């Protein structure tokens, strides 16, 4: 599924992203953006033999199981086919625990190179939440 | 599955450091976050902090810069040092992890300066179909003791009461209730221990 | 830090009813509530995480609903083993916080103390001591209130209180009071007693022995 805009920050404000430890909306709006263009089936692979996986690309090294990434972790105890649903529930349940990290939304390298320190509310401008 | 147990002392002196530590089992410790919370009196739960597998800490403000939570990944535990303690941090300890899927047990840290004191054990005996006996634990420091009846062969019918601090020394009692024709024909016997100064006594309620 | 206030403080349940337990947030924390249910000398359980979502093993007569500053955790057709303490926590900001918890009690039969009172030990007496106990078992509601007397007067001090948690299997309470004397101040008096007043009736039970 490709979200709108609009459309994402609803759910990802149902789903408590809002001010989740002292991240604003717009900027999980703004990563998802940069990450994958709205597209929770987004995949890619990455050198080491990991792949990211969804709308927010989190990587199967430490967080999820894809059964093909070498000695690797899943933190976040799932399946990384259950990051490229339609329904964000367990890609923002898995994005808490990596944000909940000592890193924050810095795990996101694409946050950190668009997003962190621009205005993200213009992510949400317009929006019905 | 995944287990814990907290292990440590039940009583440290103020202005020593606390030192807990949690063991898990299975195969999931390196991939998960690990926290401590704790329990004080009146149903007041802080949660103290938590470290990742990055080793990332984040800590409660409450306890300024006195904790420290890290890990050994290649034994499966992790640990809770607290510094320079005072009173205020007697508390029920516990080990979990960060989802709260699992927990350990709990263990009790008393924080006080009173002296390790040994239980005397007391009978209770009387001066129906069913009769009460018990008996009285006195004088002792710290918590815990444990009280079973018959080694453990009496379980139903028992109170054990919470232990109440008065001059910091302990009063706890247990009673139990047996059939009137059990007793004073059948020996009933409670056995107290007190780990902290190592002693066990069984006192056999006898009528008077 | 986020304050999370519960209520009511305390909850007294029929089995076979329904209840609901309120949690609210001095601020707005999304979904971000998890209920715990804590027994009588055991760790914390995790029934609901997220507000909402479902734990593997929890039954589903537990569900949880809300979001921004307002919570409910909702118990249907409760069970004498639910009884005990639930708290909630949030994860929505550094530090995490509890509200104060919520005391579920199991509603039952009024039922009144069985009294007894035990003199001191000869084995106490020996060491100087005299403590006469008074047990007030198996009694419920759990409100009570207990008064020593000595040949006749009322005595307030030297008494030491103590109270069970809720029974898992019959839902009563019960008490022990210890009045704690000096062998020789137990040895100048001759009538000891313990006065249970409780809901069940106006008049206190009255236990009392004669020394030795
Ligand atoms: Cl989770």
């Amino acid at each position: 599924k490709v979200y709108s805009r609009c459309e994402l920050a609803a759910a990802m404000k149902r789903l408590g992203l809002d001010n989740y430890r002292g991240y604003s909306l717009g900027n999980w709006v703004c990563a998802a953006n940069y990450e994958s263009s709205f597209n929770t089936q987004a995949t890619n692979r990455n050198t080491d033999g990991s792949t990211d996986y969804g709308i927010l690309q989190i990587n199967s090294r430490w967080w999820c199981d894809d059964g093909k990434t070498p000695g690797s972790k899943n933190a976040c105890g799932i399946p990384c086919s259950v990051l490229l649903r339609s329904d964000i529930t367990e890609a923002v349940r898995c994005a808490k625990r990596i944000v909940s990290d000592g890193n924050g939304m810095n795990a996101w390298v694409a946050w950190r190179n668009r997003c962190r320190g621009t205005d993200v509310s213009k992510w949400i401008r317009g929006c019905r939440l | 599955d995944v287990q814990l147990q907290e292990s440590g002392p039940s009583l440290v002196k103020p202005s020593q450091t606390l030192s807990l530590t949690c063991s898990v089992t299975g195969d999931s410790f390196t991939s998960d976050y690990w926290s401590w919370i704790r329990k004080f009196p009146g149903n007041r739960l802080e949660y103290m902090g938590y470290v990742t597998f990055s080793g990332s800490t984040y800590y409660n403000p409450s306890l300024k810069s006195r904790i420290s939570i890290t890990r050994d990944t290649s034994k499966n535990q992790y640990y809770l040092d607290l510094n320079s303690v005072t009173t205020e941090d007697t508390a029920t300890y516990y080990c979990a992890n960060w989802d709260g899927d699992y927990w350990g047990q709990g263990t009790l840290v008393t924080v006080s300066a009173a002296k390790t004191t040994p239980p005397s054990v007391y009978p209770l005996a009387p001066g129906n179909s069913m009769v009460t006996l018990g008996c009285l634990v006195k004088g002792y420091f710290p918590e815990p003791v444990t009280v079973t009846w018959n080694s453990g062969s009496l379980s139903s019918g028992v109170h054990t009461f919470p232990a109440v601090l008065q001059s910091d020394l302990y009063t706890l009692s247990s009673s139990v209730t047996v059939p009137s024709s059990t007793w004073p024909s059948e020996t009933v016997t409670c056995n107290v221990a007190h780990p902290a100064s190592s002693t066990k006594v069984d006192k056999k309620i006898v009528p008077r | 830090d986020i304050v999370l206030t519960q209520s009511p403080a305390t909850l007294s349940v029929t089995p076979g009813n329904s209840v609901s337990l309120s949690c609210r947030a001095s601020q707005s924390i999304g979904n971000n509530l998890h209920w715990y249910q804590q027994k009588s000398h055991e760790s914390p359980r995790l029934l609901i995480k997220y507000a909402s979502q479902s734990i593997s093993g929890i039954p589903s007569r537990f569900s949880g609903s809300g979001s921004g500053t307002d919570f409910t955790l909702s118990i249907n057709s409760v069970e004498t083993e639910d009884f005990g303490m639930y708290f909630c926590q949030q994860s929505n900001s550094w530090p995490y916080t509890f509200g104060g918890g919520t005391k579920l009690e199991i509603k039952r039969a009024d039922a009144a103390p069985t009294v007894s009172i035990f003199p001191p030990s000869s084995e106490q007496l020996t060491s100087g001591g005299a403590s006469v106990v008074c047990f007030l078992n198996n009694f419920y509601p759990k409100d009570i209130n207990v008064k020593w007397k000595i040949d006749g007067s009322e005595r307030q001090n030297g008494v030491l209180n103590s109270w069970t948690d809720q029974d898992s299997k019959d839902s009563t309470y019960s008490m022990s009071s210890t009045l704690t004397l000096t062998k020789d101040e137990y040895e100048r008096h001759n009538s000891y007693t313990c006065e249970a007043t409780h809901k069940t009736s106006t008049s206190p039970i009255v236990k009392s022995f004669n020394r030795n």
